């Protein structure tokens, strides 16, 4: 059905910026493709379900052959351009005009383990928690190379012959992790994380720890290259990021009966089961695991930190409470003193080979935007480790004055 | 058999497959039932220097180690007891053997007499509880050379017939100990082996044995101690015979004085023609001796004598040894307290050698003193420079390494901590 | 019907027992030739006329249709060390440890060896060792990995040692794997049993005081400690720690000494005693504890402290160790799993390891002073981890030390041991669970010892005291404790404090 119906999704895709009013006497996805002709938007995203609702096929079909239908997508893209034209790849040819996918709940966004021998040449969403932010760069796609003695543009994607920038194809793209929620762990695992292909516009946008949207999806630049996706040497699908975005925000007494007595009173006689009593440091616990992060604007932006000390460690091996705490506890992290150094809690930097340069990657405080922080032997945090701390005092507080990287992170 | 045994020899390759074929030919001729069960064959199958390789895989992969008792398993293309005895009868015999074995250009009656019995040694000890025990003391010869201990370690070894002379700072890839590496070819074994390797149960000149290599030296402190060692690999249970013994010889260094070891010159004794090859082999080879009671009460008694006065307690060990060499010296069922009181004589004097003659208390006070008392990050009291004032506190390089580069053992916090501060700032 | 209770979907995979197994004839999926190339495609495609008459849904060429061929098997049963071209592709038994495992990824799609053609395959290979356990005393493997097929792998995790039977997966020199088939956690698939019932009385005599000795072959004095050493001999694999965790009962132990104060011995004892059971000394160097996500290969080289899951370790020299070594014990001990992450690895593989620790008198030889907490360096709360800290002191006895050198020679020979090997086993799958009236004997004198040794933990030392008056009645083959298996605990952590 897949290679030879390239008529149909061109005559799709020929009606369907057709297919309604809704671009202004247009489709809104054509509304975008004269604002494509005249440079004013660039990139695309798509909202798939547009499309099942008459027509599933390209929904279930690229659901089961993204790549394809991916590439399929863009070539009719490639010569739908003179239709909507205010004017091999001749030089054009969506060269700084790119596209992205959305839509239904069938794309869930889905977790750092679960992708698969099955993930292969899927459609590919996700959720979690970000690092490993790396220095961006521009990346050239196609050596728009020389045939000296012929003269006008060539292109490979690729010996006395030059390759040469000036029509050639090219993008800004990065490195990212993103990571488990510490949400979807309540298990004796990892919480996994990932490396990411990262890329377009949506590179440049974001920080580590966000909870955030992807889709970890194939570009429609190539099927598999020259053939299907039967090949010889391969490297690695891993997470290509589409529509990275952020998630600021995704049993009641009254039908129930149940916030009605004191949880102050209650809470404490249901949290903390092996614990020995004292229950009132426990308040504090519940208050914290309450947090006041969710403010009213009165700008009290500590209000978000319970910030609390514990001194002295088998203290009736209060060492434990931590782990319930962080049972307890999502969006949060556990780390001791001695244990690593400061990017336990902060970031540094250094190469990688997949792919970007440097990618600061952060510690717990890194990890914990808002979060619950949690350690052991806060006197080993010895002065390199006293130090953002004193400075998470003030929170958005992973301050850098490096030679190439002087952020600051949201801790 | 007749039309096999001549063509066999220059000819294995095939007159033998006739056989194990006639063998399957009376195999299925035996008429059991006939699965493919063949592993019960080799079963039925009954029914490198002494380098070479030798026909090591699939049956045959992983049987032993080399040089041992070699019962070749395939084809690659009394009367001088008598004078032994009247040796064993002489009385002043223990001299000639201290002293024919003795090119007399130097050496002290009892520094050889520790080699008149090192050659008898302890024993081999099969005891009581699956554990068994040594029966060899071992000796380290330290001091100045221009000795001939080339010669001397020579001796011992053209008087050796179990014994090699090893090198220096390693050779090659074999040990001291089994070493072992990668056939290029799937890395099955590289059975490199040792210095006690080919000399297992013999006696090994350790060339500066200071200088060896520290992939052994882990290693060596045990097997040393237990004349066996363990190839410590992912999963190979096999842990080899270490049984050879001592001539561990390496120069006056600098049981203070070892790289990172000063208890394993606990691990020896306190050292600062083929006539024999016929004599002391039968008594190596017989004896099976013990040590006499009575001698055993005044040892308990001297010991008690000598605790007035773990040294003691292996020195018990050690002792119970050396006059273990004796009865082998004289073919006895047991050891009498002359042999004891001799070997004490032979031993208080390596007691005197073990003497030389204060604590490391002086020590971790004055660095303490230096370390966070004087200066916790330690910057501008960097062993750039502190160096010197240990060569003004007489703290040589071994010493602060006996100290301060094991004060780092002690996890010591401001001076780990300057381990690294200091790793480049001083 | 005997095919339509395969969930497919579910994993399309299957158990398959023998004697269901022969019933079926060709192409309805029986197993009879042992010929396992055409015998398991003709299963599967067996199957695949099974499901095609269950769900032609359930009818995918994606879906593989395969199976692991679990029950009674034994003509194949055999490890890696003995699995041997005699099987050369056929389907063994494998029992074998799991240590050694390898790294992870999808494959590609595996043409020349729907998403479209040839999708990856969730795949990797991971090694077995035989069994060391009951292996030679010393031997050297022709082991190898064995491959974990998608729905297989991440099954089960490094250290296990397992009942897995699979097909052997040869290459034509000489080299192969296995393709697992299935597992079954023979780390979870658990004659003198009567005699030790009648060895074992109260009537027979009093055990502990006894084998406590009867294993401490040559050791005067440390009375106290061959107790312990059996203690640590003694003890389950499993605490209740319902929804979170505690100090258990696992927990090991410390000594000061040389060798010939019996350091090496009783661990040679405890190693020559070593019944689940590997020993170290100090550094190591190989992987201590750990898989060490080795290099250009990459292999899971699952250390000790993963090799001693469900076991009791010997360290000597304790003190030489890295700091890291001094370090990640130190959680590890407390997790007891083996928190490991790099580029790659990431983990906390189980821990399941007590051990026994020995290590020297810093620069002493009687090294008293002070407390071990800098006496012996190994400084901070490792030793307030430990179970126990005893001291072999070096404290000249002449009264003794006249019978010590007897005590050598009633050995010396002028001119009992499976015995706890096989009292053991029995023991250490028992319970003595708990009783009020010992609870209040304990619940008594804790109080009382942690105000006695005022002039030292509650929600520690009591964990021990449990389980040291668990060894007792352990040993006992007691189903609960004693009030005198409580005591002698009380006893031990006062003999602790003497």
């Amino acid at each position: 059905d897949y290679a030879l119906e390239k008529e149909k999704v061109k005559k799709f895709l020929q009606e369907f910026y057709q297919d309604d009013e809704l671009g202004k006497k247009q489709f809104k996805y054509g509304n975008q493709l004269v604002r494509l002709a005249h440079r004013e938007q660039v990139a695309l995203y798509v909202d798939l379900d547009d499309v099942a609702e008459d027509d599933p096929e390209l929904v279930d079909s690229i659901c089961e052959n993204a790549r394809r239908y991916a590439k399929l997508f863009a070539d009719a893209v490639q010569e739908l351009l003179p239709q909507y034209k205010e004017r091999q790849y001749p030089a054009e040819l969506m060269r700084r005009f790119e596209l992205y996918f959305q839509g239904p709940s069938s794309n869930k966004p889905r977790v750092i383990r679960e992708v698969r021998a099955d993930s292969v040449g899927k459609l590919v969403t996700v959720r979690g928690i970000v690092t490993r932010v790396s220095e961006v760069k521009p990346k050239m796609v196609v050596a728009t190379y020389t045939c000296d003695q012929c003269g006008a543009e060539t292109y490979q994607p690729i010996g006395r012959l030059y390759l040469q920038t000036r029509g050639s194809r090219f993008i800004k793209f990065q490195e990212m992790k993103m990571q488990e929620h510490s949400d979807q762990v309540p298990v004796g695992n990892i919480p996994r994380s990932i490396t990411v292909l990262v890329e377009g516009e949506n590179t440049r946008i974001a920080q580590p720890g966000d909870h955030v949207s992807v889709t970890g999806i194939f570009l429609p630049i190539l099927r598999t290259g020259f053939r299907q996706v039967v090949q010889g040497l391969l490297s690695e699908t891993y997470l290509e990021a589409h529509r990275i975005v952020k998630m600021n925000k995704s049993t009641r007494e009254e039908l129930r009966q149940i916030a009605e007595e004191d949880f102050y009173e209650k809470l404490a006689a249901s949290i903390a089961p092996e614990i020995y009593g004292h229950e009132d440091v426990k308040k504090a616990l519940l208050l914290l695991l309450v947090g006041g992060v969710d403010q009213s604007p009165r700008g009290m932006k500590i209000r978000g930190n319970i910030n609390i000390c514990l001194m002295g460690d088998p203290g009736v091996a209060k060492s434990q409470l931590l782990s319930y705490i962080d049972r307890l506890a999502p969006r949060s992290q556990y780390t001791t003193g001695r244990g690593s150094s400061g990017v336990g809690l902060t970031a540094a930097v250094l190469r990688d080979s997949v792919s970007g340069e440097l990618t600061l990657e952060g510690g717990a405080l890194v990890l914990a935007d808002q979060g619950v922080c949690c350690i052991d032997e806060f006197d080993k945090m010895a002065e390199a480790d006293r130090t953002a701390i004193h400075e998470v005092m003030e929170q958005q507080t992973i301050s850098i004055a490096k030679a190439g990287i002087l952020t600051t992170l949201n801790a | 058999d007749e039309d096999l045994a001549d063509y066999l020899y220059k000819q294995p390759a095939e007159h033998l497959q006739l056989l194990e074929e006639a063998a399957k030919e009376v195999a299925d001729e035996v008429t059991r039932p006939r699965p493919s069960g063949e592993e019960v064959l080799q079963d039925i199958q009954v029914m490198q220097e002494l380098h070479m390789q030798l026909y090591c895989d699939r049956y045959l992969c992983d049987k032993v180690v080399p040089g041992n008792r070699v019962t070749i398993m395939g084809i690659y293309s009394p009367q001088e007891e008598e004078e032994f005895r009247r040796l064993a009868a002489l009385p002043n015999v223990y001299e000639v053997i201290s002293k024919s074995i003795a090119p007399s250009i130097f050496g002290g009656t009892d520094m050889k007499k520790a080699i008149a019995c090192l050659l008898f040694g302890g024993s081999r000890k099969r005891l009581p509880d699956g554990l068994t025990r040594r029966g060899d003391i071992n000796l380290l010869m330290l001091g100045d050379p221009g000795t001939a201990k080339s010669q001397l370690l020579k001796f011992v070894e053209k008087c050796s017939p179990i014994g090699v002379y090893t090198s220096g700072k390693g050779s090659s890839a074999a040990g001291l100990t089994a070493s072992v590496m990668r056939d290029p070819s799937s890395r099955n074994f590289i059975m490199e082996g040792g210095a006690m390797v080919l000399a297992d149960g013999g006696v090994v000149c350790i060339d500066e044995f200071d200088k060896m290599r520290e992939d052994d030296r882990v290693a060596i402190h045990e097997a040393m101690e237990q004349q066996t060692i363990s190839i410590a690999k992912a999963g190979i249970t096999t842990t080899l015979n270490s049984r050879c013994s001592v001539l561990a010889a390496a120069n006056s260094v600098f049981e203070d004085n070892i790289d990172f070891m000063p208890t394993i010159l606990s691990r020896f004794d306190m050292i600062f023609l083929a006539k024999l090859k016929k004599f002391i082999a039968y008594c190596r080879v017989k004896c099976g001796p013990r040590l006499s009671a009575e001698a055993a009460e005044k040892l308990k008694n001297r010991y008690i004598i000598m605790r007035s006065g773990p040294i003691t307690v292996r020195q018990l060990e050690a002792i119970v040894r050396i006059a273990e060499a004796l009865s082998k010296m004289k073919l006895q069922p047991f050891a009498t307290e002359a042999d004891v009181e001799e070997a004490l004589r032979l031993f208080q004097v390596s007691t005197l050698d073990a003497a030389l003659s204060q604590e490391d208390q002086e020590m971790l006070s004055r660095i303490e003193k230096q370390l966070k008392r004087r200066f916790a990050i330690g910057s501008q009291v960097s062993e750039h420079s502190i160096i010197k004032d240990f060569t003004k506190q007489k703290y040589p390089e071994h010493a602060i390494h006996k100290v301060l580069q094991l004060m780092l053992r002690r996890g010591e916090i401001q001076h780990r901590m300057q381990r690294k501060v200091l790793y480049r700032l001083k | 019907s005997k095919v339509r209770e395969l969930i497919s979907d579910n994993q399309y995979r299957l158990i398959v027992n023998v004697n269901d197994l022969r019933r079926k004839n060709e192409k309805r999926a029986n197993r009879l030739l042992n010929n396992a190339f055409e015998e398991l495609v003709a299963f599967q495609r067996a199957l695949k006329d099974f499901v095609a008459s269950i769900d032609a849904t359930y009818a995918k060429q994606y879906e593989e249709f395969y199976v692991g061929l679990e029950g009674s098997f034994g003509s194949k049963h055999v490890s890696p060390r003995t699995l041997t071209s005699c099987f050369l592709s056929c389907v063994v038994c494998v029992e074998g440890i799991v240590t050694k495992c390898s790294l992870v990824r999808p494959k590609v799609v595996r043409s020349v060896h729907e998403y479209g053609l040839s999708v990856y395959k969730d795949h990797q290979t991971i090694t077995i060792q035989e069994m060391p356990e009951k292996a030679p005393a010393g031997q050297l493997p022709r082991s190898v990995d064995v491959i974990l097929d998608d729905d297989l792998v991440d099954k089960a995790k490094p250290g296990d040692r397992v009942q897995v039977v699979g097909t052997y997966r040869c290459l034509p020199t000489f080299r192969t794997v296995l393709i697992a088939c299935n597992v079954k956690q023979m780390s979870k698939d658990a004659e003198d049993i009567a005699k030790i019932k009648k060895f074992s009385k109260t009537r027979s005599k009093d055990i502990f005081d006894q084998l406590a000795k009867s294993l401490a072959p040559s050791i005067h004095g440390h009375d106290y400690v061959k107790k312990a050493i059996l203690c640590l001999l003694l003890g389950g694999v499993e605490r209740d720690l319902e929804n979170g965790s505690h100090i258990r009962g696992d927990i090991n132990i410390l000594l000061i000494g040389d060798p010939s104060v019996a350091k090496s011995q009783l661990l040679r004892y405890v190693l020559c005693t070593a019944p689940r059971a590997i020993p170290t000394t100090g550094r190591g160097s190989s992987g201590v504890g750990l898989t060490a996500a080795v290099t250009t290969d990459r292999r899971l080289e699952a250390g000790a402290m993963v090799l001693a899951d469900r076991g009791v370790v010997c360290i000597d020299e304790f003190d030489k160790m890295s700091d890291m070594d001094r370090t990640a014990i130190h959680e590890v001990m407390e997790q007891g799993r083996v928190t490991i992450a790099k580029a790659g690895i990431h983990a906390r593989l189980n821990a399941r390891c007590s051990v026994l620790a020995a290590a020297n008198p810093v620069y002493g030889r009687y090294d008293q002073y002070k407390t071990p907490m800098e006496n012996i360096g190994l400084q901070d709360s490792l030793l307030s981890r430990f179970d126990l800290l005893f001291i072999m002191l070096d404290q000249m006895d002449p009264e003794q030390d006249r019978e010590i050198s007897d005590h050598v020679l009633r050995m010396h020979r002028y001119r009992s041991a499976a015995f706890m090997k096989k009292y053991i086993h029995v023991a250490k799958i028992i319970k003595p669970v708990l009783t009020q009236e010992s609870a209040t004997y304990i619940a008594e004198e804790y109080s009382r010892l942690r105000s006695q040794d005022s002039m030292p933990v509650t929600a520690r030392t009591l964990e021990t005291l449990i389980r040291l008056a668990t060894a007792h009645a352990k040993a006992r083959m007691s189903k609960t404790v004693d009030l005198q298996d409580a005591e002698e605990a009380v006893e031990l952590v006062q003999y602790a404090y003497f």
